């Protein structure tokens, strides 16, 4: 029970850094106005299909 | 050349919606919320350390939209206390041409289309220099010089 | 008993490895994600 509290929280505080890191990486591109996240980067963090 | 995309919150200009191709970009680094309710449904996103806030219109009030844009030669601009000359890639101002209240102002362009919005300003000893957000074709950056107040 | 008691949750099996499999992979995930916000971390703070 502590081992699996501990693992279910590490699984937890990894997808929190991955949510900290989507959030601190793609809000610059998602704020300008005219603009688009490019093509790959769209891709890495997981938005739309393709290249659309 | 103030016939542009128009808002305000809590009576302070608070930032003007740049309704800059497929946007409601809105500067609010300070205190407000919609006064111009004609597209309150705005889905708000931020980055504080960027200072700016914003949204996306609907179609609704897109015929008050401008062209996109983000060149920046040399030469001056203009903004609502005045001419603005930029060189050395910043923008400068007349001694006291800028004041507290002046809480995010646009720099409207020569040619029509939207660039930076101004949030203070330093005092070099005669000249006067901005803090501004600007447009970098992609991302959106920050300048800022030695000694700087905001409004 | 003609012997010293167990370590109890000291001395698991040799084939106890799973623990290792586990502890290592999940470690390894977590440090995979330091390592992704480590890089976008010093992009968000190099771009001013």
């Amino acid at each position: 029970s502590v081992a699996s509290f501990v693992l279910l929280s590490m699984v937890g505080v990894a997808v929190g850094m991955c949510m900290c890191a989507r959030r601190r990486c793609i809000t610059p591109y998602e704020l300008t106005p005219g603009a688009t996240v490019p093509f790959l980067l769209s891709l890495i963090c997981c938005i739309r299909t393709a290249k659309a | 050349n103030d016939c542009i995309f128009e808002v305000k919150h809590e009576g302070k200009v608070t930032g003007y919606a740049c309704l800059v191709g497929d946007k409601v970009m809105k500067p609010a680094h300070v205190k407000g919320t919609i006064d111009n309710a004609d597209l309150a449904k705005l889905a708000f996103k931020r980055s504080s350390k960027y200072d700016l806030e914003c949204a996306q219109i609907p179609v609704h009030m897109k015929s008050d939209a401008s062209k996109f844009t983000h060149e920046k030669p040399e030469g001056y601009y203009n903004w609502h206390h005045g001419a603005v000359q930029y060189s050395g890639g910043r923008f400068t101002i007349p001694t006291g041409a800028g004041k507290p209240g002046d809480s995010g102002r646009p720099i409207f362009d020569n040619k029509g289309r939207v660039v930076a919005i101004v949030l203070g300003g330093a005092n070099e000893g005669a000249r006067t220099a901005l803090s501004v957000v600007t447009w970098n074709k992609d991302i959106v950056t920050k300048i800022t010089p030695e000694g700087a107040e905001e409004w | 008993a003609s012997h010293t008691t167990l370590g109890v949750q000291d001395i698991s099996v040799t084939a106890m490895s799973w623990v290792q499999k586990i502890t290592g992979g999940v470690g390894l995930v977590v440090a995979v994600a330091a390592l992704i916000l480590i890089v976008v971390l010093c992009v968000s703070f190099s771009r001013h």
